[PDB]
């Protein structure tokens, strides 16, 4: 299929109408992030020639 | 079949018609020794970074 950005959102904007929140929610979130990777060591004479 | 290594008894039940054993990244673990028929490990050698 053809894909869908997302659902559409027609805003009731006017110039005088504000919406103002009456209520709230705590939410938490996760962010993983790379540190570091495996320290890796080569001994290159032994991998060419052993 | 050539190399160098530590010899010691293995765990590893062989087939009968297998001799040679290899682990995931296809280097020699494993052996039969043809005179008596019994599995060696293959532990190389205690190479280390100075
Ligand atoms: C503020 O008022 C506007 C219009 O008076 C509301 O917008 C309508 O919302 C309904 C619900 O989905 C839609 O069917 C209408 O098409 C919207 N109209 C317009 C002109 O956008 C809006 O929802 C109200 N906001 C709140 C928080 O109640
Ligand atoms: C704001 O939202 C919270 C939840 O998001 C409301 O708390 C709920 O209130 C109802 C009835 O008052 C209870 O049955 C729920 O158990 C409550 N939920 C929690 C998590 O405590 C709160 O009432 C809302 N406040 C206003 C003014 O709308
Ligand atoms: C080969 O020689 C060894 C030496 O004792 C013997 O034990 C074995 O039975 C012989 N035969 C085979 C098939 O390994």
């Amino acid at each position: 299929y053809t894909m869908s950005l997302g659902a559409e959102n027609s805003v009731a904007y006017s110039n005088n109408s504000i919406a103002i929140p009456t209520n709230f929610t705590i939410s938490v979130t996760t962010e993983i992030l790379p540190v570091s990777m495996t320290k890796t060591s080569v001994d290159c004479t032994m991998y060419i020639c052993g | 079949l050539t190399g160098t290594g530590v010899l010691t008894e293995s765990n590893k039940k062989f087939l009968p018609f297998q001799q040679f054993g290899r682990d995931i990244a296809d280097t020699t673990d494993a052996v039969r020794d043809p005179q008596t028929l019994e599995i060696l490990d293959i532990t190389p050698c205690s190479f280390g970074g100075v």
